[PDB]
């Protein structure tokens, strides 16, 4: 009648219980400790800290400053000699050819 | 040493930059001859960029 | 805010409530006394009886609840059990 | 006066936990903030000029920090 | 038709509820002291004239007739004590009802703050298990073939034992935590 | 970008020639590090993209994929390290070392200049995450979730293959530096309407669409925490990076052709977020928000506008984290009350308040608080659909009041009202659990600083 001999199924294990100090890594206090501190460490004092402190200071992202200085000459150049701000046409009219229609 | 296991990927991470260095000048072909940014070589300089 | 109650204050509060009652001369009745038999009180009697307390204490007290007080006692015994007095 | 015990969930863990991400973020804040404080005080910021004739910059003299130059 | 110990509710306790739901009714109908009390005599009259009444059916219908009139004629929004279900102060400490279990979890740093309140209640968890089995075989046989009945449980029958499932009762956090 | 495959690489022997307890901990440190070497890729030109070499090259739009992914494989070995606790240690290496291999198939993925590359890659992905779905799941479901999840992909995948071919016998090469100089115009014809149907319904299976997403409810909620990690969070978002490479080939045909793909995205939206909002699982519902996000990003990605493209990426990685921090809550709620059901536990404010912060702080990101990256995405697809066409602005400001009506509902029942009272099982929550959850939303949180760096390759 004893279908499928079976081990019984074990009940949940407290980590709490054998250590009251456990961070939840490990069962063994040294190992939970020191996976514990390389979290800590390479998690928030490495990859967070340093991270956004490089990425703050990245060096002209996208030339997007860039793209705004030179602008700033272009204007003063333009505005100096009486030429309108921006022409409606990208390419010179001169060097392109039409179809005949 | 008795951390060999630490000094496996840094030592893939300083071989792939080496790689990256070496596969950078196989791909030399237009070194200083773009037409953007050709330039007459200063004294004491050979190749542009490396 | 919110003074705290003790069963003696409880006590004399059902009293004088009890007391301030036409149907209940003040001279007979016991904390012990029952309502039906004790003081020959009336169903609709406890019903008033049981809301009196309610104005008084400031809480409903359930039906199936007040079904069941009919001496002094047992409102007092409720009362501490509900408001969970004598800490 | 009759205090009565307040029954709360173990609130231990979760300032453990607190107290130590706040140690492991300031552990390496206060220095960084600190050299860039110290950068900015004393080597400090660049400056535009003009491109001399004759002379090309580097590809990193085209930035104004010391740290986004370096 | 839904209560703890008993499957129905009778003539009379259905008469008495409606009794006292007629007369909060008027009481949050006419603010005042003293015209709910006249008003509250007229009801009482109303009620106590039809006390005698022999006839079953009679009743019935005459009970049928008052709650079709407490219908008609109710308050649109009754008085509702704070603690009662609907009222405004109505649940709201729930949030602060902790149960003691937690306790059970604390950090040994923060259970050495209080040593003498977590003796007493390692001597209550003692109490407990050591009748726990006595009081479920109590239950066991007591309750007749076929499960209990009714929900009442039986009190402690015997000298040294305590009544059959008393922890999460007696252990129940306070009105005001 | 051989400096990130062979760390990555690496790492197998550093899990294999580890010691018998030491694999999570060597494994973190290692791939943290390599998350920090990833920010080197920020190297990123107005105009030119970053080209590393005949097969590699990174554009604006990879980079913030390859960060997150490498970012997110410590973050799932910290996750994967619980429930794994009872297992043998040859079944622990072979879990990470699948974990591993899946990471080193994703970067090798976003950096493929070669359409080929590419899918081979793109297809590469499924036969590890198959596997660990099928092997370290918890239910009976999830061999049925072994089969619904490949052969839905594969239907989409297999003849797109076809006319990815058909291009290397039509342009003569596959090189997206190349193809983004010798393109053609696509002409109104059957043919074309089938190869945009081919080169279309894989990224759309993928991403996935309505009506075709019935594989994504099923993988999530049997496949392990990690699973759901690299499902909700990377997964989702090889569609939306096939989407934008291979939308510049099938030009101008599909300014018709959108319509109704884009009708039944819209309409999808709202039975998702419907759906959501009668869920009795947490990560059903989960699955049906990620559902309901990729269903907008199809949207965006479709109405092809500049906004559109920077909403769609922005919303892609806000999406993505929020998601896995969702995800990371779902399972440790799992593995307290070993249960899925919703209205189980509740009332966990009173006994856990640190994690109920970390709720109400996950739900925020989720209907798009502003100034968060997903407020930014969201909004700028409804400013590129409002300039699509007046109208859609209903379909989607409805979809936002039921965004709102489900995540503070998923919030409810979980943490507000009064607890259950036969459920004392309920530990106080571990300092890793903690950590992961910071390490989720901290970067999420200070995106909202500088977010140029996720807003696609022309910002
Ligand atoms: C990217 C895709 C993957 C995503 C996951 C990534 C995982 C790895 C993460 C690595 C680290 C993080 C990287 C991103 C960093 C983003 C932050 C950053 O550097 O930003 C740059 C920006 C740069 O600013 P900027 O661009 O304006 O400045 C010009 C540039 N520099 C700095 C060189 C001059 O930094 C700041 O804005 C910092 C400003 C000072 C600090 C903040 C001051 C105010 C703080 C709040 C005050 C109170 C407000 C009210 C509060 C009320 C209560 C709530």
């Amino acid at each position: 009648t004893l279908r499928w001999q079976e081990d019984p199924e074990p009940e949940d294990e407290n980590l709490y219980e054998k250590n009251p100090d456990s961070h939840g890594y490990d069962k063994d206090p040294a190992v939970d400790v020191w996976n514990m501190r390389v979290v800590f460490f390479f998690g928030f004092s490495i990859v967070l800290v340093l991270g956004s402190t490089f990425v703050a200071y990245l060096p002209d992202y996208r030339m997007q400053e860039w793209a705004r200085r030179e602008a700033e000459r272009l204007v003063k150049y333009r505005e100096a000699h009486g030429l309108p701000l921006m022409e409606s046409n990208c390419f010179d009219p001169s060097k392109i050819q039409l179809p005949e229609d | 040493r008795d951390h060999w296991i630490h000094v496996l990927v840094p030592v893939g991470f300083v071989f792939g930059y080496y790689l990256d260095r070496k596969n950078d000048e196989k791909l030399a072909a237009f070194r200083n001859k773009s037409l953007l940014y050709k330039r007459e070589l200063k004294p004491q300089e050979e190749v542009t960029w490396k | 805010d919110a003074p705290p109650l003790t069963l003696e204050g409880i006590k004399d509060r059902v009293l004088y409530v009890l007391k301030l009652y036409d149907k209940i001369d003040p001279e007979k009745l016991s904390v012990n006394s029952h309502f039906m038999k004790d003081l020959g009180l009336d169903s609709l009697d406890q019903v008033e009886i049981i809301m009196a307390m309610e104005d008084e204490f400031g809480f409903e007290i359930p039906d199936i609840d007040a079904e069941k007080l009919m001496c002094p006692q047992e409102i007092v015994d409720y009362i501490a059990d509900k408001k969970d007095v004598y800490e | 006066g009759k205090r009565l015990f307040i029954i709360k969930p173990s609130g231990f863990y979760d300032k453990r936990f607190l107290k130590l991400l706040r140690f492991y973020i300031l552990l390496t804040g206060i220095p960084v903030v600190i050299g860039i404080t110290l950068i900015n005080v004393f080597i400090g910021e660049a400056e535009l000029a003009e491109i001399p004739e004759g002379y090309v910059p580097e590809h990193w003299e085209y930035f104004k920090h010391p740290i986004s130059r370096w | 038709a839904f209560l703890p110990s008993a499957a129905y509710l009778t003539h009379q306790q259905k008469v008495l509820q409606l009794y006292k739901r007629a007369l909060r009714h008027l009481e949050s109908r006419c603010v005042h002291r003293d015209k709910y009390r006249y008003f509250a005599c007229l009801l009482r009259a109303r009620f106590d004239e039809h006390k005698n009444e022999k006839d079953m059916v009679k009743a019935t219908q005459l009970l049928r007739e008052a709650e079709k009139e407490f219908w008609h004629g109710q308050h649109p929004q009754p008085y509702i004590f704070p603690e009662s279900p609907g009222g405004t102060s109505y649940e709201r400490y729930e949030c602060y009802k902790v149960p003691e279990w937690c306790l059970d979890d604390w950090h040994p740093s923060e259970k050495a703050m209080y040593p003498d309140y977590f003796a007493k209640r390692e001597q209550w968890k003692k109490l407990r298990r050591e009748s726990w089995e006595r009081e479920v075989k109590q239950l066991q046989e007591e309750t007749p073939v076929g499960g209990p009945r009714t929900e009442a449980l039986p009190p402690a029958r015997k000298q040294g034992d305590l009544p059959p499932l008393w922890w999460h009762i007696v252990t129940r956090p306070r009105e005001r935590p | 970008m051989l400096k990130y495959i062979i760390p990555t690489m690496m790492l197998m022997p550093l899990t294999w020639l580890s010691k018998n307890s030491m694999i999570w901990i060597n494994t973190t440190l290692h791939s943290l590090l390599i998350s920090l070497t990833s920010l080197l890729l920020l190297n990123q030109f107005g105009d030119n993209s970053l080209n590393f070499s005949l097969t590699f090259f990174s554009d604006s739009l990879s980079t913030p994929l390859l960060i997150l992914t490498m970012w997110l494989l410590p973050l799932m070995l910290m996750a994967s390290q619980h429930h794994l606790s009872k297992e043998n240690l040859a079944r622990k290496k072979l879990f990470i070392s699948m974990l591993i291999l899946l990471q080193l198939f994703l970067i090798m993925t976003f950096t493929a200049t070669e359409l080929i590359f590419f899918y081979i890659m793109f297809e590469a992905t499924l036969v590890p995450t198959l596997i660990i779905i099928t092997r370290w799941g918890n239910q009976t479901e999830r061999l049925n979730a072994g089969l619904y999840f490949l052969f839905y992909t594969l239907a989409g995948s297999l003849p797109l293959l076809v006319a990815l071919i058909y291009i290397q016998n039509t342009m003569g090469s596959l090189n997206f530096l190349i193809l983004q100089y010798w393109v053609q115009p696509m002409p109104n014809s059957w043919s074309n309407t089938f190869m945009w149907l081919a080169c279309m319904m894989a990224f759309m299976v993928k991403m996935p669409l309505y009506g075709l997403h019935l594989w994504l409810p099923k993988a999530h909620v049997e496949a392990p925490i990690a699973g759901s990690m690299v499902l909700a969070a990377i997964l989702l978002k090889l569609g939306g990076y096939g989407m934008m490479r291979i939308t510049l080939l099938l030009n101008p045909i599909t300014d018709f052709m959108a319509y109704p793909f884009i009708m039944l995205s819209l309409w999808g939206m709202i039975m998702t977020s419907s759906i959501c909002l009668r869920q009795t699982d947490l990560k059903s519902l989960i699955a049906y928000s990620s559902v309901s996000h990729m269903a907008l990003v199809i949207v965006a990605i479709l109405i092809q506008t500049p906004w559109s493209y920077m909403g769609a990426t922005a919303l892609m990685i806000a999406h993505g984290l929020t998601s896995s921090m969702l995800f990371c809550l779902a399972n440790s709620n799992y593995e307290r009350v070993h249960s899925r059901t919703m209205i189980l536990a509740r009332g966990l404010q009173t006994l856990l308040p640190l994690m109920a912060a970390w709720w109400l702080l996950a739900s925020l990101t989720n209907l798009a608080l502003p100034p968060s990256i997903n407020l930014i995405g969201e909004l700028f697809v409804v400013m590129s659909t409002f300039s699509w066409s007046n109208i859609t602005i209903i379909l989607m400001g409805l979809n936002m009041v039921i965004t709102a009506l489900y995540s503070l509902y998923m919030l409810i029942t979980t943490q507000r009202g009064k607890h259950t009272h036969h459920i004392n099982n309920i530990l106080p929550s571990f300092t890793r659990e903690n950590a992961l959850m910071s390490l989720h939303m901290l970067p999420l949180l200070l995106l909202s600083l500088n977010p140029k760096i996720i807003l696609g390759p022309l910002y």
